[PDB]
């Protein structure tokens, strides 16, 4: 019996063995009796089936079920499947010096570090603590050390402190998709029970903060600390290996902050005055003497190492908004201002990060990103970007478009029912008319919402981008689809069918107003559909990536230059109509064999 | 007008639609089933009675001795529930049966009974169902979730598509019995028709037919029509009725009477045939050659040869016509043929038949069934025989025969349980028609076919299993009938039936622990239906289709509530009103829509009988007269919806919420949220662990009363009366008399439980809510359970909540809290873990529960008692000892290091060793109670005696009160008899009232009455003594043990886990999250009025998760609280009642026309105050699911408060006191505490045990297990050049035993350096392949 | 109960009948049918008792090991291995 804790297993091998050996002796014994050869044949058969069932059960007619209606395990079953030695214990293997817990944020952290509770911290380093104590003489024997560590003789902590000084840790999530699902950090000790987290990296981990559970391991050898240090530290993993995209995208709320910052009101406090330094900008903001999103002339300067490494600086006067400058005080050296004068949704900050990394190196970039998160969180906080029953504007003419649509469809239906058209094309017409009304009410709402700024400018009024928290997110692109809005305000058209057909009459309602029973029922069905598909999709993706990783599994850069001038002539792709990848991309970062000419010959 | 216990806190209810039908009693399913399982009634038709009158009577092997059954009775609960809960015994009863053995006079059946010999026989111990529809198996409380399966009968499967990819559609038909063996008929890609049995190999159905003793000519007769020839002078004028000539081309001029009607090479129209019937043609010209393909009908003999000129099914040829027609049998028969009207598929099956007779047919039957055996005719005979017509191995339940003749459209509901040759032929005919193109298939999940089981049904099934076993046995027993030396018991083994029953309950995947941490989940875990286990698909056999929703699910199964993950729709739940048809089918209440009235009459309708009708949706008005005030109304007939006439419709729904399960009927503003979010909402709602206090949610759904009263944890009076003695431990009501029975005027005594363990370690207790002296009516709430409140369900706490970003501390889903709630500890929860230590006897001698333990610091020992049982209140932690229990040593386990001391001290030293019950590392807490169990007649120690004396003193108390209350009426009547005739003033009271028959009253019949009622007094005294000492015996006594043990002790740790950064909280709207940080009060955003706000959610939540419901809830809740600050203020400053009631009535007006219509001028003005103080905390609001509260009423009430109608207001930072531009939204929202607590999740492992077959560090958290390090991670590591990491990872920290030891040393002595080594479990594989002869090796 | 056992059972019974055919009077016991019948019957019961108490022995060995790694033991199961290991031992 294994008896290794828990329920006990039966290690049923012997049983077969037992019964197997049994028959063997019987055979001899019966041969020893000069048995009627018919039955000696029978016993030979029993023996053969026995050794069979020992080697690989099931390959015959009736696999010998163990008991409780279960097949038992041969020598082969220990080998195959996702539980045989290979896929169970040769490759995947539970390991010591490890821990697991729930996760939280802790935004005070900078990039290269992770929170870590006191307790797990204590166990994960017990050997280190012992070594340190007995080097210090504070204990004398290992047993002394065990006792000291037991009841936390208050020295211990500082001991542990010394041990952590730069000792890395390695963090991971459960479904490890790619090269960044597991990284390194340098922890800071918490008198808590959960794990903080530098709120940027959470994208790589594809991780919500709704009860995820992270795992943590610890390198032992100095070599191991080094490996982790240079090669799996967050300060080393910023460009998604799938594509040279910076993978540190400030995700959603920093986004809302920044967007709310870089923007302009039609006429705010002290708009359009003149200033001479973003210091003054800060002051006039906090002093409450100047609003934030307001046009203003300000003197600034900027740099560039366009010359031979030398970031020559030079001034000018611009007309911008305050927060533009306020942020601008942070933008590091080698950047021109026009990078910032825009209203700064999300992809803007993305490409800004990228060019910064490209021209500047690495450390400027990380310091930059950190400061960015700080500022964004802060200013979003100051904003008060709430949302309520008034954030959802409504198309007044919704009922209009809908009433006319249904009026027509009644007509075309009584036309068919009078026997004037075919049912299939009548259905098609209904499809198309509901699509028409759909898009029309979409335009109605979206437009009405997106522009309702009407505020005098010492004169009559002007109409610029409005400020609906909803709309503010959307135009920010921080979170939410335009179609999400569409559903909120516009009727969310028509849904699917268990087949994939579509119901004749659409969902006429919004979420502002309440759904009636039937529409809601239908939506229910569709959602259940999508969920089951989520399950199956994860499933199949599993075995797919399995085969994929398995097929290469061995390709390694062995050399430098295979000594050849061939390859393939890449070109932009044209789907016949519009082109999709500019030639700039297929080439970017792919060593060319031949040189290139100009369209002009010999060039 | 309301329940006088409703008047205690009346919640306002928006909502415009009235109701015609109440919610029914929810748990009614289990109740009705199990009731129906044990019910002595005529014909039984079900339950025990059924199996009994089936298997019995029964007799010898024609040995002229019979065993007959008569009647039965269920014995008794020897104890009651809580008793079993204490011990751990199955709440059950025995079954007393009436039987008789009757042997027969010699050589005559009717020959007199050799002996009428009957007896009462003991058999089985069936469990029993509590009044809450649960079970008690071993102390614990399991539940039997009901199944749902494919009803028995016959079904017409399509299997479109992938059959052969040819584009053609195959077909099949399947008969399924309740019990027995199925049967299948189906096609080949070549229009060949075949039978299949037990899903085994395929055989030609012709073989079955042969088995039916069927001349192939009779087969041909069955299927095809007839065609008649007569040999003419020439050209073979065939008989014709013109119809069958619809759809044929004229290869010859269709003519009669000479006048041709069709030209050579003309495809005849239908109208031709019409005018031809008008011509009434019967005989027609035929080119004999055209008759080449018409196969013969059947055989044909000759006369001179007297020999078969043709055998049945011979291919017709011209010379063959010569032979035939020559013999003058002018009557010729062949078969009708067609392709798109009558496909001739039987003929070819006949062709392929290798068989000749019924007998070789049976031979084939055997061969296909049991392979390779050289058959005996009789073998196959018996096989097929009992295969399909003997009750031993086949049955259709009544529902079977019903569905069978139904799908066959026949007109009988009754029949047999077994088949008939007809039936099979009828199947085949129907399927053939389907194949031609007349007839439609069925689909799987159409609820018109899926029937539903229950507890009683499967109960009696297992019962039948056991009964059949004992049948075999006792039959062979009566076989050796020793005449008259046998009562009808001696043959009877009553063990195995009880064995099977106990198995079923204690072991069946249709049985699990009652999910027990909420009056909600306790009720969700009964109104739940699945299709898993015996008779259902498999969790990874799951087909897509079943896992979806069928429009027929309307009001029969919750569309939205099912536990997501690896299974959806399989563990779906049941809706509100949905009943169960007697056949295990579903029905639904429905109102009649007569000429112009949607009347108040209602019925219950199936999933198919429904299809004939159009039925009105809910949210559409009528003119108080059934006339839809509109004209084109939203309705539905069959998988459809449309606008319908004012008079097309037939029925209407009963109430909106009849679409969903109760686990959603609460989450308010539902029609403002997506389904997905609604799903997560209901599920995460099902797990709201009950916290310390209990406050109601302010915004409800108007449907939380019928949850509690139908749940169990409540305590409810059984008849009105007066509260007479409350106490935090028990309740004593004096019943009122008109609600009282003659004997035992009596007092309802409710013994609320105090803190006891829930099945997942959460406290429970039934605290009272009543005032001493107050009256209650017949059926009011008396004491409240976990997360309950005065009959109101209350699963979480409602909190002032704000919506805004804040320093990322609500970045992803971080919920951010102030100290001030944990200051109030309003989210604390206790926990209860039962620990147990037993005393069995191994070899080497039994064991002790002494306080005498070796090699342990006496410091610890002190904490125990003299017995060895630590005291009540000792705050304990892990790595300690709670009981001392010691064992003899044994030999093979003796180390020299003690061989020394046993040598020296004399072997009286190392004879024993510790087994003490420790404190499970990782726990702390406080002891609450200790149970100690011992064999009776075996010595009982101090603690045992203490529990004894306590419990008996207690149990005496109530009955003491009983007698002293019920008796005094006797002295009432006594002095009433002494009053008339010189009543005495101070003799009757200053002296003992017993001292009344010692004073001489003028001795007439009144002193006779004195002595009479005195004897009656003393008799009632003594029989009260009888009762109480019966109780004393029962309680004082010990308790039997599963022999092999001596005595056992159970201890009840407890812990109050409060809250911490890491826990999981969420609102009913699937908006979950972990509380990240808890700052000081000073930093929470505060309003101008000083009051800070508890929690600050995130704004981003709504766009992605389009669930508006949260925001609308919050606004409404701010409104609802906005009545508090009104009433509370108006009241604190003192106030007369006039204005109070005035403002009350006003606030209750507040809306469009609803059903509420309450009035307060009713009250006697004090209960007014009571109500007001109930309100003082805030005003409770009700809003049904789809009869909600539109925005306008919300704006209104908001104004009736004092608030800005937006709901948004301005707020200030608490760290700069400055204003927040862009005013934000705060309100009051119900938050729940999800029971995934961090302290249950955190777990480390420096180093610990290892598995032994392979030395990999063990897994799981109970074991000190190391994390799972996977192949994906392996790759993610190889992507980097992370070599040493991966190596030292997977060897030095996992398996390299030598290596890991060397490491451990070097690290604990200051040397980070690795020795590679080589894995161990690898060697395990190496030897494992060395097992088989595949010699493996490791070259140089 | 169990196909696997049943195989060995029948094996036993067959050998038993084989050897026991050696001695079968004819003048008495005019039937060999029941002879072989009860012969195999006894062979079967022998085999089954052997196997029953073997797996019983397994249970017995098991229940004498509760000292595996740390705290947090179980009470429910152990009693059942115990109670079987007792019932079988009753015989
Ligand atoms: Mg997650």
């Amino acid at each position: 019996v294994p008896l290794d804790g828990g329920r006990f297993a039966t290690s049923d091998l012997n049983d077969l063995y037992r019964r197997v050996i049994n028959r063997n002796n019987r055979l001899k014994r019966l041969l020893d009796l000069a048995a009627p050869d018919i039955i000696v044949r029978n016993e030979k058969r029993m023996l053969q089936e026995a050794v069979d069932a020992l080697l690989d059960n099931g390959r015959r007619g009736r696999a010998i079920t163990g008991s409780n209606k279960r097949p038992l395990k041969s020598l082969a079953d220990m080998i195959k499947g996702k539980q045989g030695r290979f896929r169970q214990n040769l490759l995947g293997k539970r390991v010591d010096y490890s821990g697991r817990s729930v996760i939280t944020v802790g935004p005070y952290l900078r990039l290269h570090q992770c929170g870590l509770p006191k307790k797990m911290a204590l166990e994960l380093f017990k050997p280190f603590i012992y070594g340190k104590l007995e080097l210090r003489g504070l204990a004398t024997t290992i047993k002394a050390a065990k006792k000291m560590v037991e009841r936390e003789e208050a020295v211990v902590w500082d001991i542990l402190d010394e041990v952590i000084r730069e000792h890395p840790v390695l963090l991971n999530r459960a479904p490890t998709l790619h090269r960044l699902g597991i990284q390194a950090f340098e922890p800071v000790l918490i008198e808590g029970k959960a794990i903080q987290l530098h709120p940027l990296v959470c994208a790589a981990y594809n991780a919500d903060f709704d009860g995820d559970q992270m795992a943590v391991h610890v390198p032992l050898t100095l070599e191991a600390q080094l490996e982790a240090r240079a090669l799996m530290m967050s300060t080393n993993n910023i460009l998604s290996p799938a594509n040279g995209e910076p993978i540190i995208v400030p995700s959603q709320d920093v986004v809302l902050g920044l967007y709310y910052m870089t923007r302009d009101c039609v006429n705010a406090k002290g708009e359009g005055m003149v200033l001479t330094g973003p210091k003054e900008a800060e002051r006039l903001y906090r002093s409450g003497l100047a609003s934030l999103h307001a046009r203003v002339k300000v003197r600034i300067t900027e740099y560039e190492k366009d010359a031979n490494g030398e970031l020559v600086a030079k001034t000018s006067l611009k007309d911008t908004t305050v927060g533009r400058a306020i942020l601008w005080m942070i933008v590091p050296k080698g950047l021109p201002y026009s990078i910032v004068n825009q209203a700064l949704g999300k992809k803007a900050i993305s490409k800004m990060l990228n060019t910064c990394y490209r021209i500047l190196g690495l450390k400027p970039t990380v310091i930059f990103a950190d400061q960015i998160m700080y500022t964004g969180f802060a200013y979003a906080a100051r904003s008060g970007a709430s949302v309520g029953i008034d954030d959802m504007v409504i198309p007044e003419k919704k009922h209009e478009i809908i009433s006319e649509a249904e009026a027509e469809v009644a007509e075309i239906q009584e036309q068919f029912q009078s026997g004037l058209v075919t049912a299939g094309e009548r259905y098609n017409k209904v499809i198309d008319i509901w699509a028409a009304a759909n898009d029309r009410v979409s335009k109605a709402m979206m437009d009405n919402l997106q522009t309702e700024t009407v505020i005098n400018r010492d004169g009559q009024e002007e109409k610029q981008v409005s400020f609906n928290s909803i709309y503010m997110m959307a135009d920010s692109g921080a979170r939410g689809s335009a179609a999400q809005i569409r559903q909120l305000a516009g009727m969310r058209g028509l849904m699917a069918k268990p087949d994939g057909s579509i119901i004749e009459t659409p969902i006429t309602a919004n979420f502002r107003e309440g759904l009636n029973v039937l529409q809601y029922f239908i939506s229910t069905h569709g959602a259940r559909k999508g969920l089951a598909d989520t399950a199956l999709k994860t499933a199949n993706s599993g075995y797919l990536t399995r085969r994929l990783v398995d097929v290469a599994q061995d390709l390694v850069v062995t050399e430098d230059d295979c000594g050849t001038h061939e390859g393939i002539m890449m070109t932009p792709v044209i789907e016949g109509g519009d082109v999709k990848e500019p030639l700039r991309d297929r080439v970017l970062g792919r060593v060319t064999a031949e040189d290139v000419l100009k369209p002009g010959t010999a060039d | 007008v309301y329940s006088y216990t409703e008047k205690k806190r009346i919640r306002k209810d928006f909502g415009k639609r009235p109701q015609v039908l109440d919610v029914p009693y929810l748990l009614s399913i289990q109740l009705d089933s199990f009731q129906k399982f044990i019910e002595q009634d005529p014909e039984g038709q079900y339950g025990l009675e059924a199996a009994f009158r089936s298997v019995f009577p029964i007799q010898s092997y024609s040995g002229n001795s019979e065993l007959q059954y008569v009647s039965y009775r269920l014995g008794e609960p020897v104890f009651d529930v809580q008793e079993c809960q204490i011990r751990g015994v199955t709440y059950s009863a025995p079954l007393r049966v009436k039987l008789r053995l009757v042997i027969y006079e010699r050589e005559a059946p009717e020959g007199t009974v050799k002996d009428i010999k009957e007896q009462e026989v003991y058999m089985g111990e069936i469990p029993l169902m509590t009044d809450n529809g649960t079970f008690v198996i071993n102390g614990t409380e399991r539940v039997i979730v009901s199944q749902l399966h494919r009803s028995p009968g016959v079904f017409f499967d399509s299997d479109k598509g992938k059959t052969h990819s040819s584009g053609k559609v195959l077909y099949n038909a399947r008969i399924i019995p309740y019990r027995g063996s199925w049967l299948d008929f189906e096609f080949d890609p070549k229009d060949n028709l075949f039978v299949r049995i037990d899903r085994r190999r395929k055989l030609p159905a012709t073989i079955i037919l042969r088995a039916l003793n069927y001349t192939t000519e009779q087969i041909l007769d069955l299927f095809f029509e007839k065609v008649i020839f007569e040999i003419r002078d020439n050209k073979l004028q065939m008989e014709l009725v013109p119809e069958r000539l619809r759809g044929e081309t004229a290869s010859f001029d269709i003519e009669a009477n000479g006048k041709v009607y069709v030209e050579k090479g003309r495809r005849i129209t239908a109208r031709h045939i019409r005018q031809l019937e008008k011509d009434d043609v019967k005989l027609i010209e035929v080119p004999v050659e055209y008759i080449a393909g018409k196969v013969v009908a059947k055989d044909y003999i000759d006369e001179s040869t007297g020999e078969l000129i043709c055998a049945a099914n011979m291919e017709l040829s011209l010379d063959l016509l010569a032979k035939l027609s020559q013999s003058g049998h002018k009557r010729i028969e062949t078969l009708f043929t067609n392709d798109l009207d009558h496909g001739p598929y039987i003929s070819e099956t006949l062709r392929v038949d290798p068989t000749n007779d019924r007998l070789s047919a049976l031979v084939e039957i055997y061969r296909m069934m049991r392979p390779g055996e050289p058959p005996t005719r009789e073998a196959a005979e018996s096989l097929f025989e009992n295969l399909f017509f003997s009750e031993d191995r086949y049955d259709l339940s009544a529902v079977g025969r019903m569905k069978f003749n139904r799908s066959l459209l026949r007109e009988e509901i009754e029949g047999s349980g077994i088949l008939s040759k007809d039936d099979i032929i009828d199947v085949m005919k129907k399927l053939i028609d389907i194949r031609n193109g007349k007839g439609e298939v069925d689909d799987i999940d159409h609820l018109g076919n899926r029937r539903i089981r229950s507890v009683g049904e499967m109960a009696e099934n297992q019962f039948r299993v056991g009964l059949v076993r004992v049948e075999r046995a006792v039959k062979e027993r009566l076989s050796l009938g020793d005449l008259d030396t046998l009562m009808p018991q001696d043959m009877i083994n009553a063990k195995p039936i009880s064995a099977a029953v106990k198995e079923f309950f204690g072991s069946s995947q249709l049985s699990q622990f009652m999910d027990q941490n909420n009056p909600l989940s306790e009720i969700t875990h009964k109104r739940r239906i699945s299709a898993l286990g015996p008779g259902g698909l498999t969790r990874e056999r799951a087909g897509f289709e079943v896992r979806d929703v069928h429009p027929t699910h309307y009001g029969r199964v919750c569309p939205i509530e099912t536990p997501e993950g690896p299974n959806i729709g399989l563990i779906n739940s049941l809706s509100v009103y949905a009943q169960t048809n007697e056949y295990g089918f579903l029905e639904t209440p429905y109102r009649k829509v007569t000429d112009g009235v949607v009347t108040d009459e209602i019925h219950y309708l199936s999933a198919i009988e429904e299809g004939n009708y159009v039925i009105a949706q809910a949210n559409s008005n009528l003119d108080e007269e059934g006339h839809f005030v509109e004209d084109l109304v939203t309705c539905r007939s069959k998988g459809e919806s449309s606008l319908f006439s004012r008079d097309q419709v037939d029925y209407m729904d009963v109430s909106t919420q009849q679409v969903v399960s109760v686990g959603a009927s609460l989450i308010p503003f539902l029609e403002h949220d997506d389904a997905n979010r609604a799903l997560m909402g209901a599920n995460m709602q099902r797990q709201a662990v009950p916290t310390l206090r209990a406050d109601k949610p302010l915004v409800g759904t108007g449907m939380e009363r019928a949850v509690a009263v139908d749940s169990g944890v409540t305590a409810v009076a059984k008849r009105g009366g007066v509260v007479q003695y409350v106490d935090a431990s028990r309740i004593v009501i004096k019943v009122n008399e008109d609600e009282m029975y003659p004997g035992e005027a009596g007092i309802d005594i409710y013994n609320l439980t105090k803190y006891t363990r829930s099945n997942q370690n959460t406290c429970i207790n039934q605290m009272p809510c009543v005032s001493l002296g107050e009256p209650v009516e017949r059926g009011d709430v008396l004491a409240d359970g976990p997360s309950t409140d005065l009959g109101e369900l209350a699963l979480g706490q409602n909190m002032r909540v704000a919506f805004m970003p804040w320093n990322g501390y609500n970045f992803e889903d971080s919920i951010l809290v102030s100290e001030r709630v944990v200051q109030e500890d309003r989210f604390t929860t206790i926990h209860i873990q039962e620990l147990a230590c037993v005393s069995r006897d191994t070899k080497l001698g039994p064991e002790e529960i002494t306080a005498d333990i070796p090699n342990v610091g006496e410091a610890a020992l002190s904490k125990l008692d003299e017995s060895g049982i630590v005291y009540i209140g000792a705050e304990v932690t892990g790595g300690d000892i709670l009981v001392g229990k010691v064992t003899p040593k044994g030999e093979t386990q003796l180390t020299p290091e003690e061989k020394l001391l046993r040598a020296i001290f004399g072997e009286k030293a190392s004879d024993v060793k510790d087994s003490s019950l420790r404190v499970p590392n990782g726990v702390s807490g406080t002891v609450i109670d200790v149970q100690v169990f011992t064999r009776d007649g075996v010595e009982k120690d101090k603690r045992a005696l203490e529990i004894e004396e306590m419990q008996l003193k207690q149990a005496k108390k109530d009955l003491s009160e009983e007698l002293q209350i019920l008796e005094a009426g006797l002295f009432s009547r006594i002095r009433a008899v002494l009053v008339a005739g010189g009543v005495e003033a101070e003799k009757l009271d200053k002296l003992p009232r017993d001292r009344w028959l010692e004073l001489g009253l003028t001795d007439e019949e009144k002193q006779n009455q004195l002595e009479q009622l005195a004897e009656q007094y003393d008799e009632l005294k003594h029989e009260f003594e009888k009762k109480l000492e019966a109780k004393r015996r029962k309680i004082t006594q010990g308790d039997d043990l599963a022999p092999g043990v001596l005595k056992i002790v159970k201890v009840y740790l407890a812990v109050k886990r409060r809250i911490q950064p890491g826990d999981k909280m969420a609102g009913r709207h699937g908006n979950k999250g972990v509380i990240s940080k808890i700052n000081p009060i000073e930093d929470m955003p505060y309003d101008e009025n000083g009051t800070p706000v508890d929690i600050v959610l995130n704004p981003l939540g709504v766009p992605s998760r389009m669930n508006i419901g949260q925001i609308l809830e919050t606004h409404l809740g701010m409104a609802a609280k906005g009545i508090g600050d009104k009433i509370n203020a108006m009241l604190k400053q003192q106030q007369e009642v006039a204005k109070l009631r005035e403002f009350i009535q006003r606030a209750y007006d507040l809306g469009a026309d609803v059903r509420q219509k309450v009035d307060l001028s009713t009250f006697s003005d004090e209960e007014v105050m009571r109500l007001a103080e109930n309100l003082r905390k805030g005003m409770p609001i009700a809003t049904p699911v789809f009869d909600g509260a539109k925005e306008a009423e919300i704006k209104e009430l908001l104004k009736l408060g004092d608030l800005p109608t937006s709901g948004q207001i301005r707020l200030y930072d608490g760290r700069t006191g400055e204003q927040f531009e862009r005013p934000v939204t705060v309100g009051y929202m119900y938050m729940l505490k999800l029971n995934h607590l961090v302290d249950d999740k955190m777990h480390a492992r420096s180093t610990g045990s290892y598995s032994l077959v392979t030395q990999q560090p063990l897994g799981g958290k109970a074991q000190f297990g190391g994390q799972r390090f996977g192949e994906m991670e392996v790759w993610a590591l190889e992507a980097y050049g992370a070599a040493y990491t991966l190596q030292e990872m997977l060897t030095v920290k996992s398996d390299d035993v030598n290596g890991r030891t060397k490491m451990y040393k070097n690290i604990v002595d200051g040397n980070h350096q690795m020795e590679p080594g080589m894995p161990e479990s690898f060697n395990v594989l190496l030897k494992e392949i060395r097992s088989l002869g595949i010699n493996i090796e490791l070259e140089d | 109960y169990t196909q696997s056992w049943k195989q060995e059972m029948i094996a036993d019974g067959i050998e038993a009948s084989i050897k026991g055919l050696h001695n079968f009077d004819e003048t008495k016991y005019k039937n060999p049918h029941a002879y072989i019948t009860q012969a195999c019957f006894n062979a079967f019961v022998q085999r089954i008792k052997k196997e029953r108490k073997e797996v019983a022995k397994k249970y017995s060995y098991f229940v004498h090991n509760v000292y595996d790694s740390r705290d947090d033991d179980m009470v429910a199961l152990v009693d059942e291995t115990f109670i079987q290991d007792i019932y079988d031992k009753m015989t």
